[PDB]
This record gives structure tokens, C-alpha cells and sequence, in this order.
RNA sequence: GGGACCGCCAGUGGCGAAGGCGCCCGGCUGGAACGGGUCCGACGGUGAGGGCCGAAGGCCAGGGGAGCGAACCGGAUUAGAUACCCGGGUAGUCCUGGCUGUAAAGGAUGCGGGCUAGGUGUCGGGCGAGCUUCGAGCUCGCCCGGUGCCGUAGGGAAGCCGUUAAGCCCGCCGCCUGGGGAGUACGGCCGCAAGGCUGAAACUUAAAGGAAUUGGCGGGGGAGCACUACAAGGGGUGGAGCGUGCGGU
RNA sequence: UGGAGGUGAUUUAAAUGCCA
RNA sequence: GCGGGGUGGAGCAGCCUGGUAGCUCGUCGGGCUCAUAACCCGAAGAUCGUCGGUUCAAAUCCGGCCCCCGCUACCA
């Protein structure tokens, strides 16, 4: 039907910070159209090494020259699945919501987890959310965002919260889980 | 209605809750049925 | 490149299916089929029979426009009522690779709330 | 239409009756030949014998543990 | 754009006088356990009448009305079905100031003190040895506190309790004295209402109630059968006239 | 050795019975 | 001014579209249970008020007569 035989194969880049990789293709009749979708792909199809495989992103588009949708970010969201298998019987996850901001004025709310190794009672909890954030908060101040989002989803900060939150009692599996943008600057 | 426990095991009678119901039909009667 | 590729939402019940063929995005809807297009009878709308039969004749569209490989995600009504999924899961997903289309990451997205609100029934259940 | 696939193992007897039975057996033939699946039948049936089937796409449901 | 709960870790796990109490951060705030060659100097137990708190439900107003929804309107189901099933939907649930003071409010066990075997986990604290990525960590003993199980002396009609007595000793308190008629009657006391606290008698009956023991049964669960059971097959009676046995007249 | 607790599930239409 | 059905013991179905009164409660009787009721199935059962017309042919379309008769001229 010309319905569906008047589209046209619109393509869709990785966001630059990533390094321009072409990913999915995409039908759509007139440009004004596809500039608010939205995209979900793995790590690993994207420059990614397999053990990478249970992260998962999301780019959305905000531009269309002639067949191309150079993207932009807009999240990052782990495997539900993966950590189910985590939290068994005997554990005690730690949560940790926050708001932070970055040099460049884009704001942004994460959702970062740790998980002990036995049971434990607060004022032995409490402390390592306490270091958490303070230890994110400095990071936070001395980055642009295209760079924190970065290093966070490379796999970097986790190798310092279990780092510094050892400092209290020995754990497994120290990481980032969930990130959610905000808005963005009135700058630039 | 200071409450007696021994009936309400249902043997040879029926429930209590709608017996209570019922007698409560009466007294909000020959209270207002010309009990003035 | 030359990788036409799309996604594939499932929906179960306990009285019907639907499939839905979509493009990458998830936005542009490609082909449906439903359960109560099929069949007739209401005993075997939710039979695996009915789930091949349409889910055949799904990637017999899907597949001409030009949609190659497929990644799937499988939902239940789940929310505020069941969180298991209907039985038809292997009655499309068994049948759909058997249609030729290839399979990439395949996950359910069955929705769960953080005690959300208040189910049917209530305080006796259904007292059949 | 003629498809043929052969009986490999008998496993149980299923239905109300005492009448279809459990019978894992091996497609011979087609864009399958060789994969090998689960089925109940109905008669008298023998390990070795040669049997038609119509479909080579049902995949009979499971029983409880033959016993 | 809204309104309403805070999933999985979660533990005979903690906290409270009892009802109850579970997303996160800052302030305010009561109590308990532990460790203490500290201080005051019998200052205590109970408690009639008295005084406070007290899930849900109803009601006074004002705000809020997502989902859930007696009342109420429909289709079903049915011998009927004002009940079970289904599609809708008023009051309520929700927020502020109130009166109501009702529960299987159940450890179905009031509250304080002394004593009388041993075993076995687990939360707090502490003391002692070991390790230890040296961490506010991980093992193992021993002392004092709450929460669990098995079981001696003894105790009970037996279910069963066993230092968290239903054992043995010293205190104070409230109720019960066949079963119903009955929590009714008449009278007073608080409530805005609904109702709540106090509570007899005439007469009628020979017993109602508890704990365990065999068996029958179960539209309870396992094990195992049979052509007077079914499945799979072969042949029939019921329908015609007649032989022959009962019913009845 | 025996339980002692918790989460889910748990099925059409099936009324009644002199006399010693 | 009219105007309607003119139907088995009972609801009257069915009427321009034309050949089987058409099912349903009830009456006889036969099945299942141990026995009852529910449940099942054969039977009885009027044959369209009635004289007609139209109609090869009928309630079926149109009329004589008559059964019962159901709506005929209200807001201080
Ligand atoms: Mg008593
Ligand atoms: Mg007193
Ligand atoms: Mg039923
Ligand atoms: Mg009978």
C-alpha cells in the first residue's frame, strides 16, 4: 500500500560523544515528523566487548539532514533480569537516589546500588549511602556531561565506591544502575 | 450487648450476629412504639 | 549496512493474544493480528493453535516489506492484576523462528508495580 | 500430506479413556529431518514402527512424569 | 494532568502499656537493655469509686473525590434465586476540628517476688582467645538481657506445661455457682444518632457442655481392582403378534 | 526423627427421606 | 368517526411472504434414582367465530353476517 510504500528509510547515528556509529534504520515520510522518537540498543553493538552485554542505552534523535539523525542522549537503564539475580536471601541491596549537576549545567538524577554480603543493621548502612553521595557529589563538579555519562556507563566509578565503601565491610558488586536526564542549560 | 460466648458454637441453634440484628428490630421498637 | 530490522511486542491473556510487527523505533506500526480474527470459538481463543496460526501468518506480511531480523519483547497484562504470562509465549516464539525470521535479544517487560493499587474481588476472592 | 517419522520410544498412556499414549519420536524427512519431538497416539503401537503425521509442527503437551 | 499505597531484602526479625508501627534526608521527642568500688536512704505491690488511650464502622460539619466500591440499574444461573458469576455505578475509603469508646480487643492464660535438671538456635551489649584485604571484618568460647523448639522432677479429666509453668511457697484484685425464657423486662445514668454501662422474676426441662476411643461416611488425599465398570469390538431387548410370570379389576 | 510457621493456588448444574 | 383478535384445557405464537395450527404451561403414559421432586420422551390435544369472495391452491389477499367488545371532544 502507498500508505506504507510512500516512507523512506531515514538512518539513525550513535551520538558523537560515542564516536559516529551508524545503528538501525528507520521509515518515515517528511522530516518535520521523526525528530522525537526514541532509541534503545545495547552496549555491545556499539563499540562493545560481550561481558558489557546486560547494560542498556538510549539516544534520542534531534536532527534530520538529508537521511541522517545524528542523536543526542537521553538515558541508560540496566537488565531487570540481571539483577534479580543479585538480591537473593541473606543480602540486603542498599539504595541510593540522587540529584546531581555537572559543570556545563546539565542536571541529571541517578540510582545507584550496592549490595552487601550478609545482614546488617543500619548504622552500619547508613554510612555507606552517606559515603556514596559524597563521594559522587565531588565527582560531579569537575566534568562536563557528555564525559560523566561516559566513564559512569564505561564502568569507572563502581571501582571507587567499591573502593572507599570497603572501608566499612566487605561487599559485591559496587555499580551504577539507572540514569534519567533532567533537562538541559541555558547555555550554548 | 455484654456478650455471653457460650452460643455461638452453632450447635443446636443459629448464628448470633443475625439473632443480635433481629432483637435490635424490637428494642428500637417498644422504645418508640408508643414507649413515650 | 543493508540490516532491515525490527521489533516484535507480544501480548498474552488468558483469553487472547496479539502480535505486533513494528519498525525499529517502535513507532511505525508495520502488521497486527490479533487472536479473534482466526479462530471462533471462545473455549480455544487462547490456545496455542490459534497463537501459531496468526503468528504465521504475521511474518507472512512482515516479511515482503522488508523486515529481515527481529528482536523480541514479550508482555503480560500484569500491573494491577496477573503476572504470569499466558501459555501462547512458545506457542509464537517456538513457531516465529520457524517462520525464517532470525532472533536477537528477547525479553519480556512483564510491568510490575512498587504496590501499586487495589486488585478485584476483595476479601473474598473469586468465590466461584 | 505423506510425511513419514519414525517411533523411537513409547513413554505412557494418556486420556480419560486409557486410549492415546506418550510416544517421543524422530522426523525422518523435510525442512526438519532429525529433529525429535513429542507426540500421543492412538492404537496399538510397536518400537519400530513407521508412522504418518500431518503437521510436523504440534508438539503435544507434556504428561505427568508417565506415572 | 492528576490522585492513592511505598513491591522483592523481610528474618517464630526488631519496636511499643494494648490497639499498632516498614521509600529517603534534616530538626524536635519518650522508653528499654547493657557497662558503672557514682548518688539519694524504704521513697514499695495492688487498687473500690475516680481519670486518661483505644483498628475498622456510623455521625457533625468543611475540603478531596484515581483505583476499590454495600446501597441501586442492567445480563446471566436457576423448578425459584431478592444469593454465588458478569457490566455499570450512590454513600464511604482520602485531607482539617470533632463526638462515638464497639471486636475471635485471642498467649482464648490478670500483676509483682523466691526457688526447683540438662540440651539446642537467634537480636543487643560486653569480656576473653584466634585469625584477618587490617574493615565499624570473620570464627570460637563465657556473663546479663527479649524472642523460638525438643524434653526430666512434678502437675492435669486429658489435649498437654516444663526457669517466658498450667510446679512448690508469701501478697492484693475482679468475676462464676444446672439449662432457657435473657442479655429481654420495668427504673436511672452519659450519647446529637445509632447505641453503649447497671440488670432481675414468673414458669418450662433431666440434662445440656469438655477430652479422648473404635467404626461408617466425605461433591477430603494416597495405594489396588473387576466385561455383572468404563474404553475397544461382536450380537441385541425397547417398537409388531404369540407362549409364559406378576400388577390390578 | 516429628513438625512448626508463610505465599499462592484450589472446578458447570446435583433439593429431600414413615414404622417398631 | 371508529376500530381490534376473531387462537387447543391455559401464553397465544404464526397474517402482505400460499399449502405441515406453532411452539410453551398444563392431562394420560413410558424412562432414569432406592423412592420422591427436578430431569427425558412419545400421546392426547384445537385445526384459525362463521357465510363467503379473491386464492391450482389459504389465517395468510378481500368481503356478508355476528362473539367479546378495546382507544371517541378537561390545564385555576
Ligand atoms: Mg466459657
Ligand atoms: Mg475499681
Ligand atoms: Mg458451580
Ligand atoms: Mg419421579
Amino acid at each position: 500500500k502507498d500508505k506504507w510504500k510512500l516512507k523512506q528509510w531515514y538512518v539513525i547515528y550513535a551520538p558523537d560523544f560515542f564516536g559516529g556509529v551508524e545503528v538501525g534504520l528507520t521509515p518515515a515520510d517528511d522530516p518535520e515528523k521523526v525528530l522525537n522518537r526514541v532509541v534503545e540498543v545495547t552496549l555491545k553493538d556499539i563499540t562493545g566487548d560481550f561481558l558489557k552485554g546486560h547494560v542498556k542505552l538510549y539516544f534520542q534523535v534531534y536532527d534530520v539532514k538529508g537521511q541522517n539523525a545524528y542523536t543526542k542522549f537521553k538515558g541508560m537503564k540496566l537488565a531487570r533480569s540481571y539483577i534479580r539475580s543479585l538480591v537473593r536471601r541473606r543480602t540486603t541491596r542498599i539504595d541510593g537516589i540522587f540529584n546531581i549537576t555537572t559543570k556545563d549545567g546539565y542536571k541529571l538524577r541517578v540510582m545507584a546500588m550496592v549490595i552487601a554480603a550478609r545482614r546488617i543493621q543500619t548504622s552500619q548502612e547508613r554510612a555507606i549511602r552517606k559515603i556514596m553521595q559524597e563521594i559522587i557529589y565531588k565527582k560531579a563538579e569537575e566534568l562536563n556531561f557528555k564525559d560523566f555519562v561516559l566513564e559512569a556507563v564505561n564502568g569507572k566509578i563502581a571501582a571507587e565506591i567499591a573502593k572507599e565503601a570497603k572501608k566499612i565491610y566487605p561487599l559485591k558488586k559496587a555499580e551504577i544502575r539507572k540514569i534519567k536526564v533532567l533537562g538541559e542549560p541555558e547555555v550554548a | 450487648m455484654k456478650r455471653r460466648p457460650r452460643k455461638w458454637k452453632k450447635k443446636g441453634r443459629m448464628r448470633w450476629k443475625w439473632i443480635k440484628k433481629r432483637i435490635r428490630r424490637l428494642k428500637r421498637q417498644r422504645k418508640k412504639e408508643r414507649g413515650l | 549496512k543493508k540490516e532491515k530490522w525490527g521489533i516484535a511486542h507480544i501480548y498474552s491473556s488468558y483469553n487472547n493474544t496479539i502480535i505486533h510487527i513494528t519498525d525499529i523505533t517502535g513507532a511505525e506500526t508495520i502488521s497486527r493480528w490479533s487472536g479473534g480474527m482466526v479462530v471462533k470459538a471462545d473455549r480455544d481463543e487462547p490456545s496455542p493453535y490459534a497463537a501459531m496460526l496468526a503468528a504465521r501468518r504475521a511474518a507472512e506480511e512482515a516479511l515482503e516489506k522488508g523486515i529481515v531480523g527481529v528482536h523480541i519483547r514479550v508482555r503480560a497484562p500484569g500491573g494491577s492484576k496477573s503476572k504470569t504470562p499466558g501459555p501462547g509465549a512458545q506457542a509464537a516464539i517456538r513457531a516465529l523462528a520457524r517462520a525464517g525470521l532470525k532472533i536477537g535479544r528477547v525479553e519480556d517487560v512483564t510491568p510490575i508495580p512498587h504496590d501499586g493499587t487495589r486488585p478485584k474481588g476483595g476479601r473474598r476472592g473469586r468465590r466461584v | 500430506e505423506g510425511y513419514p517419522a519414525e517411533v523411537i520410544e513409547i513413554i505412557g498412556r494418556t486420556g480419560t479413556t486409557g486410549d492415546v499414549t506418550q510416544v517421543k519420536v524422530r522426523i525422518l524427512e523435510g525442512r526438519d529431518k532429525g529433529r525429535v519431538i513429542r507426540r500421543n497416539v492412538r492404537g496399538p503401537v510397536r518400537v519400530g514402527d513407521i508412522l504418518i503425521l500431518r503437521e510436523t509442527e504440534r508438539e503435544a503437551r507434556e504428561i505427568k512424569s508417565r506415572r
